[PDB]
């Protein structure tokens, strides 16, 4: 049916219109030379990518935490010894030492020893450095512009089954598409699930994905991005440029014998190394769409620190 | 069933390792403990400056080997893998014969009869699919700049 | 109001000042009328050769690139390694491998001449619509995807930088303070 | 795009964390005064020392030293993510509120929102 009942029964030439590449439109015809690198991809509703990381001392100070911790020992060491020279600094140093790194008006003592009160002016110099840097390495942290995914693999885990994660997911094609027979040389039992949530067409999937009636979407790869290159407010953007994918382009499909191929190929061969098809690409594409709170990790360490300093409560 | 492969040393693609002992090669993994593949050809060290004559029988192996394994586990037939000559891709350039540009290279070994199918991931253009027939584009990809 | 003004300073910074330092949009004709530090190669005999040679405008990096042609690829992954090159163009996804390989190596946005890579075939034959056949039986399958997952996908800012000589300088400093602890503690 | 000056401090920022903080405060001294009451005007002084921890600006804790001083430094270092994402947030806010000239791709298919035109009869126009 379509330009394939049309071309293979003889009613027509050829179809210089875009067309998908698959077994077995290669096989009841011959196509062109693919003169785009248009493959298969998926449009996602938002990645919802706020900068706020889980946790904030593994991935800021790893190879800096040794090192300071042992500063502070030595520090306090040094500070026991001052004590022992000449009221209660013998082995409650460490809580003074690291209340006077933060200031939080935490009242100890006056201190008397000045080799102490020498420790700690330098090393209270050296916290308000190191806490300057910690807060210019927080706005370092907030420079790059990141976005969290959720769906990263065609072999995902959430597509076995959506029981298992409590915000049940949707997507769905257009019947009659070559999309379709496309997902079931993959996976039936995609099929089973997209069968349930079919819809009616591309641009009616677009105003779902708009008003938030639909969350993935399986088309081809350069309409999406051309679709997403237009979108409102920048939020429908897809994840990645089809490397999950089967990696397929678009061909212009003759009849087997046709002998005006070889100079459609030669002008296609032509048409793309002089910049006329980049031309056309500059003439009938956009790139200009270019790339607050994820805490109570470092709760659940409080919850940790709070069971720990039970444990070491009963005795 | 004689099918003579010829192919240029591509980095990621065509690494060229030595045998071990006597013309053999060594079953190494992966990353996920599938076994490296490897096949015998037939590669010298360099071009006539490097060295001026040694070619031996070491171990091909990447992505193409591999991908020409697929292909005679698809189609019944039998295969003969060595390199090219030169470090080039092979252009139109003149023979000494008043200023008379042909080819060389790959396509100039194609042509000779001395090989018989490159599989190397070379730049389909206009004039060398002019001259030749090609296959279909496994790979999309484009070019870039690469600096420090 | 001193000390805010250093933490707000070395804030400052860090502050992306130079965001690229090259002339990486191919169409800018700073490449087209280059100097002596614009070292830009290409491999002798390249496919890309020919696709400059093809068009009207690209004299200048012919006649520059034919002053530095290359045998192979690594000759030029030696010359910018050793920091002899400044720019090469190249494939994307072998320089992806290579950036997955040294860091250093960092390639550029801007994706030009989306090209394709089949095999080199003879004429009419039939071990070429089979060939094709089965070439195409491996684009509808994860073939090329799952050997792209064995090395093409496996690759192989933070407080690192302002702490080492902070930490040499601040425990010299340390060990400097306890000598004058000891030579005032020998004055009483 | 001349968008007048909150700066979202309160009430256009999200109101869970300071009743989080609240509740973790009273949380705190739940298990302070169970730590009082099983010791191995001090209701109100420890109560007031734990509002002094996070004040900015010491009974006796002979364990209960650990748990002020992971407090502390958790408060700090949450206001501290605080400055940092308000600067964050009050500089880096520069979004695209214009045309960005003649050859802008979203003004090809416009709605009734953009509503640019011009001088009637105008050379421009021609
Ligand atoms: C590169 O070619 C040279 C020259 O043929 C090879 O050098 C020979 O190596 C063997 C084994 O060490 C020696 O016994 C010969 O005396 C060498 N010949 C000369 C003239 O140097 C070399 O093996 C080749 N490179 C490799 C490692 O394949
Ligand atoms: C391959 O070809 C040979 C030719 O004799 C034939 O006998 C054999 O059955 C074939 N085997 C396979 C693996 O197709
Ligand atoms: C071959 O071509 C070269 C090009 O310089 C030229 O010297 C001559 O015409 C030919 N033969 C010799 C003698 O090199
Ligand atoms: C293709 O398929 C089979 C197996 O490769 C072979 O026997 C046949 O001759 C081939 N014919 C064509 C169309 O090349």
């Amino acid at each position: 049916n379509g330009m394939i009942g049309e071309v293979v029964y003889q009613r027509a030439v050829m179809a210089v219109g875009s067309l998908t590449i698959n077994e077995e439109r290669s096989e009841v015809v011959d196509f062109s030379v693919p003169f785009v690198e248009t493959g298969i991809s998926v449009m996602v509703s938002r990645s919802n990518g706020t900068v706020s990381p889980s946790a904030f001392l593994e991935p800021f100070s790893a190879s800096v935490w040794v090192m300071m911790f042992v500063m502070l020992l030595i520090v306090s060491a040094i500070a026991v010894f001052v004590f022992e020279y000449f009221s209660f600094t013998i082995g409650k140093a460490i809580w003074l030492l690291w209340g006077l790194v933060f200031n939080n008006s935490v009242p100890v003592q006056n201190p008397k020893g000045t080799t102490s009160k020498i420790m700690v002016s330098v090393w209270a110099f050296f916290a308000v450095i190191f806490l300057a840097s910690y807060t210019a390495n927080l706005a370092a942290f907030m420079i790059q512009e990141e976005f969290v995914d959720q769906v990263t693999g065609l072999s995902d885990k959430k597509f076995q089954r959506p029981h298992d994660y409590s915000p049940p997911f949707r997507f769905g094609t257009v019947p009659a598409g070559s999309t379709e027979r496309n997902i079931r040389n993959n996976y039936p039992y995609m099929h089973q699930y997209m069968t349930r949530f079919n819809q009616r067409g591309v641009e009616d999937a677009l105003v779902s994905l708009k008003t938030g009636k639909l969350d993935a979407f399986i088309y081809d790869a350069a309409v999406l991005n051309y679709k997403a290159g237009r979108d409102e407010g920048c939020k429908l953007v897809t994840i990645g440029s089809g490397y999950i994918f089967a990696t397929t382009g678009y061909g212009i499909a003759l009849q087997k014998g046709s002998p005006w191929k070889r100079q459609i190929d030669l002008a296609l061969l032509q048409f793309v190394g002089d910049g006329e098809m980049e031309e056309l690409e500059t003439l009938w594409l956009t790139g200009i769409c270019h790339n607050i709170d994820n805490m109570a990790g470092v709760f659940y360490m409080l919850a940790a620190a709070m069971a720990l300093s039970l444990i070491t409560f009963i005795w | 069933t004689r099918l003579k492969i010829v192919t240029i040393h591509q980095e990621p693609f065509v690494y060229v390792k030595p045998t071990m002992s006597d013309g053999t090669c060594k079953e190494e993994f992966t990353v996920n403990g599938d076994p490296v593949k490897k096949v015998i050809c037939t590669g010298p060290n360099d071009t006539s400056p490097g060295s001026p004559r040694h070619t031996v029988p070491q171990c091909c192996y990447g992505f193409c080997i591999d991908l020409l394994i697929k292909l005679a586990r698809t189609m019944n037939f039998t295969y003969e893998v060595h390199l090219v000559a030169d470090g080039k891709f092979g252009t139109q350039e003149r023979v000494n014969n008043s200023n008379k540009k042909e080819w060389n290279g790959m396509m100039g070994e194609l042509l000779s009869g001395q090989a018989d199918m490159i599989v190397a991931p070379l730049t389909i253009n206009n004039e060398r699919a002019q001259y030749i027939e090609f296959s279909k584009p496994f790979k999309y990809q484009g070019l870039t700049i690469l600096v420090k | 109001i001193i000390v805010a003004s250093y933490t707000a300073n070395l804030a400052a910074f860090l502050v992306l000042d130079r965001p690229e330092e090259r002339i990486t949009g191919i169409n800018d004709p700073r490449l087209r009328n280059p100097s002596d530090k614009f070292i830009y190669a290409t491999v002798k005999q390249s496919s890309v050769d020919i696709y400059f040679r093809r068009q009207v405008e690209l004299s200048t990096m012919y006649r520059h690139m034919e002053k530095h042609n290359y045998e192979s690829a690594a000759e030029a992954i030696q010359a910018v390694r050793d920091n002899k090159l400044h720019a090469f163009i190249w494939d994307s996804a072998v320089l992806e491998f290579e950036a997955s390989q040294k860091c250093d190596l960092v390639t550029t946005g801007e994706l030009f001449f989306r090209s394709g890579f089949g095999i080199g075939m003879r004429k009419d034959s039939p071990w070429k619509q089979n060939v094709s056949l089965s070439i195409l039986k491996s684009h509808e399958n994860g073939f090329m995807e799952d050997l792209d997952k064995t090395w093409v996908r496996y690759q192989e800012t933070l407080t690192f930088e302002n702490m080492a000589g902070v930490f040499m300088l601040v425990a010299g400093g340390i060990v400097a303070g306890i000598f004058l602890i000891f030579i005032e503690i020998a004055y009483k | 795009k001349e968008i007048p000056r909150l700066d979202s401090f309160m009430q256009p920022f999200q109101s869970t964390l300071w009743l989080l903080v609240g509740l973790s405060v009273h949380v705190v001294a739940v298990m302070l005064y169970l730590l009082d009451r099983f010791s191995p005007l001090t209701l109100s002084s420890a109560m007031w020392f734990s509002w002094g921890v996070l004040l900015n600006s010491a009974p006796r804790s002979f364990s209960a030293r650990i748990l002020g001083m992971v407090w502390a430094g958790f408060a700090m270092i949450i206001v501290a993510s605080y400055t940092a994402n308000l600067a964050a947030f009050l500089v880096l806010d520069r979004p695209e509120e214009r045309i960005t000239g003649i050859n802008d791709p979203r003004l090809r298919n416009p709605s009734d929102k953009f509503i640019y035109a011009t001088v009637k009869q105008s050379s421009v126009d021609i």
